[PDB]
């Protein structure tokens, strides 16, 4: 692994219990596994985690599986917000029938919308 | 119906707008109130009706009524 799929800091003013990151690179199984495992270690004291996926051009079957497991494992009281899902990952998740989950998983068109109740 | 009419019909159904508003110039997002998921579902519905898999790179460019009509007419291989 060349660590080419990675979490990147976002410069924005947010409460201390909110984490905002970009995911840069494709979410193929192996890369997704490492990324979501890393993300899980950053969740202490976080009420909201926002992932901006503008730079995620592809999401494959195993990558989606990894995403679903990550969501399943989120701590109580921690909501994942995903924004800027690109065409291929969005079509992949649509075909798989991914749905939001109250208090756990929400999708938004952009960062503004994902942060509107902040 | 003609192919053009069928494409417009599907756009209207998927985006939930009156046939009257589905003019050739119309942009799904800027004019017909679509978001990116509506757009994905619309492309999927065109794929199913016209029995064709549309590559992501080309699907990404289907953002207006004319674009959809043009892709369907032009990509019959
Ligand atoms: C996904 C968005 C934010 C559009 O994002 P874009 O950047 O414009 C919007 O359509 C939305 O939030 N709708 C709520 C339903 C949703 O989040 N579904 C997940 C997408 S995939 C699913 O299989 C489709 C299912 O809802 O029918």
């Amino acid at each position: 692994g060349s660590h080419m799929t990675r979490l990147a800091p976002v410069v924005v003013d947010v409460p201390d219990d909110v984490l905002v990151l970009r995911v840069i690179g494709p979410l193929f199984f192996a890369a997704a596994e490492g990324l979501f495992t890393d993300l899980e270690s950053r969740l202490e004291g976080k009420r909201i985690v926002i992932l901006k996926w503008d730079a995620v051009p592809v999401l494959d079957a195993g990558g989606l599986d990894a995403f679903q497991r990550f969501v399943k494992r989120l701590p109580e009281g921690c909501e994942l917000r995903v924004c800027n899902v690109e065409f291929q990952p969005l079509r992949t998740m649509a075909r798989a029938g991914i749905q939001p989950i109250p208090g756990r998983l929400a999708f938004f068109p952009n960062r503004r919308a994902a942060m509107a109740d902040l | 119906s003609t192919i053009e009419e069928r494409v417009k019909k599907i756009i209207g159904e998927q985006l939930g707008v009156k046939q009257e508003e589905v003019t050739n110039n119309a942009s799904f997002v800027e004019d017909l109130g679509a978001d990116s998921l509506d757009t994905v579902e619309l492309v999927m519905a065109l794929e199913e009706e016209f029995d064709t898999e549309i590559p992501d790179e080309e699907a990404e460019k289907i953002t207006t009524v004319q674009a959809a009509i043009d892709y369907i007419n032009g990509h019959q291989a």
